[PDB]
């Protein structure tokens, strides 16, 4: 049946465009951040706790565990 | 009771216009002109 009718509605162009732009910019910066965090976690981080060797005074950033925090 | 002649005539004119307007709301066979483009 060719009874197809026109549906009157407001424009969805501008809402869709805003959503696409926001997603694009958020992903643009957040995908490299997630990739970098994953690589740092897999290949570098998670220092292990140790006793301070006698006569050695550690630096202030050596009292933290995560490499990004350090 | 019933319609006055002026009321009757206005109703016929308005309903003819409304039927035309409703008929103009249908879509042609090509009306949704969709632009194509890609990137068990
Ligand atoms: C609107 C949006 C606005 C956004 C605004 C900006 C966002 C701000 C947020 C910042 C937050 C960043 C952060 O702190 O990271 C959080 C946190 C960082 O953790 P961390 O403290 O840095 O590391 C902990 C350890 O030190 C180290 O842990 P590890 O080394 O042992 O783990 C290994 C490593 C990798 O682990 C692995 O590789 C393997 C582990 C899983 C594999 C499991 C097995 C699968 C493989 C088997 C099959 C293949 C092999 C066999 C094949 C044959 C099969 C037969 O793990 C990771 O690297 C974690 C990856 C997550 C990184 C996310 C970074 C966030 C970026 C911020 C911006 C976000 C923008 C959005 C877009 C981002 C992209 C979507 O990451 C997570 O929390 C990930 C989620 C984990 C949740 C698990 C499930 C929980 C559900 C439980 C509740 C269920 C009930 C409901």
């Amino acid at each position: 049946h060719g009874k197809r009718l026109f549906i009157i509605k407001p424009s969805g162009f501008y809402d869709r465009r805003f959503l696409k732009l926001m997603r694009f910019y958020i992903l643009l910066t957040g995908i490299p951040v997630a990739i970098g965090i994953t690589l740092v976690n897999v290949f570098i981080g998670e220092a292990e706790l140790a006793d301070i060797p006698e006569g050695y005074v550690p630096e202030h950033w050596e009292y933290f565990k995560h490499p990004i925090s350090r | 009771s019933g319609y006055t002649p002026d009321e009757k005539l206005r109703l016929q004119q308005l309903r003819e216009l409304r039927r035309r307007w409703l008929k103009d709301q249908e879509l042609s066979p090509r009306e949704p002109v969709l632009p194509p483009r890609r990137v068990t």
